[PDB]
């Protein structure tokens, strides 16, 4: 029993995955290049 | 078609034209860490022809009044070539070996050696002589590197452990009437699938004359022994400065 809108309009960001064993080290190379850098962090 | 071979592995061959035959130690081949095995995460280095090569070491004059010598591998390679220099970089090492053990003679010289492996050969004293000092063996009895060490008493093999039943490990005879060298193709026997090079030595060669030299007088008394060993299957982790010990 309202006219209004106001009153008509008026939850977790991460998700738990299984993880029986540590994850495992997938085959790496060498990268030269720029525009990404995955060392440099911003604590 | 068994009394000759040829064994070529790097830029190094041997010929032998009276061998007895190739063993290989355990019934397998030396081979590279399986991805189900390694823990190390780091991509290891695998020279592939500059330390398998045949390293010929040092040379043993066989007497009739002999005991019997012992190499503690792989610390008879870390003072010596590419293997010397990768081992002393590298905190982490496995490598397989063929070891093959040169001992000519005449067809009138007679006697017998025990050429044998044994993983993990610790090495124990006479405890003072009476048995009741607990003496520790010094560091060159205990790795001797490639000059070798003489067995004091090689019937318990300075371990307390007799030479009669040695022949359960990996091993095969140089009997002069026979042969003249004996192969031995050794895996990486040790637990954890690395290991440092300089700290633990995986087994030890023991040479030990058991029928002994004999020659009537006038042939060739200088008898000597040589070892040449090939590191196969070799790779190296965990790269930092020189240590040499
Ligand atoms: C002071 O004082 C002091 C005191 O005296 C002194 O001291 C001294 O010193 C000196 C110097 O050094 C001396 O002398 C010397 O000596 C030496 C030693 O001897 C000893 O030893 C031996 C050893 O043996 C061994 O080996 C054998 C074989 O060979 C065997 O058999 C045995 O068993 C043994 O084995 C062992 O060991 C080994 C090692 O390697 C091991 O491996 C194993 O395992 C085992 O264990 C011995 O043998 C001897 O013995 C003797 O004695 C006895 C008694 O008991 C008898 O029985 C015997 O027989 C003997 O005797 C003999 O011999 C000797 C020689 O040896 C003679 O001399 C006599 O006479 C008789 O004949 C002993 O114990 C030595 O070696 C030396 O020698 C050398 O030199 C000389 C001069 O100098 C001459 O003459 C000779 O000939 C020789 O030469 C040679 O060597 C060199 C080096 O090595 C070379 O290089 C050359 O080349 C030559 O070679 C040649 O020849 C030969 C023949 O011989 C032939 O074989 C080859 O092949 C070639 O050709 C010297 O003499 C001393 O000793 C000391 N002392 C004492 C007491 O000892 C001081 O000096 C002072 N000071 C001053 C300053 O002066």
């Amino acid at each position: 029993g309202d006219r209004v809108a106001d009153m008509i309009e008026s939850r977790a960001l991460t998700q738990a995955l299984p993880a029986p064993t540590g994850q495992n080290t997938q085959v790496s190379s060498h990268r030269l290049d720029t525009g990404e850098v995955p060392a440099l962090q911003a604590a | 078609s068994d009394r000759v071979a040829q064994l070529t592995i790097g830029n190094s061959t041997i010929t032998t034209q009276e061998a007895a035959n190739i063993i290989v130690g355990y019934g397998e081949w030396p081979s590279y860490c399986s991805d189900d095995d390694a823990t190390a995460v780091d991509k290891p280095t695998r020279p592939d022809v500059s330390v398998n090569r045949f390293y010929t070491l040092d040379t043993k004059l066989w007497e009739k009044s002999s005991k019997g010598w012992y190499w503690k591998f792989p610390d008879v390679l870390t003072e010596t070539g590419v293997f010397g220099q990768n081992a002393q970089f590298h905190y982490l090492y496995r490598s397989g070996f063929c070891i093959h053990v040169q001992c000519n003679a005449s067809k009138f010289h007679q006697g017998a050696l025990l050429v044998a492996i044994l993983p993990e050969y610790v090495i124990g004293t006479v405890a003072g002589g009476t048995g009741t000092e607990d003496s520790h063996p010094p560091y060159i009895q205990t790795q001797p590197g490639a000059d070798g060490f003489e067995l004091q008493h090689p019937y318990v093999l300075d371990a307390g452990i007799p030479i009669s039943q040695l022949t359960v490990c990996p091993h095969q005879w140089i009997n002069l009437r026979t042969n003249n060298c004996a192969t031995i193709i050794v895996p990486y026997m040790n637990t954890l699938p690395f290991d440092s090079a300089l700290n633990h030595c995986n087994f030890g060669l023991l040479v030990v004359p058991i029928s002994p030299l004999d020659f009537d007088q006038g042939a060739t008394p200088v008898i000597p022994i040589t070892i040449t060993l090939a590191p196969m299957c070799s790779e190296f982790a965990g790269l930092r400065q020189a240590v040499t010990q």
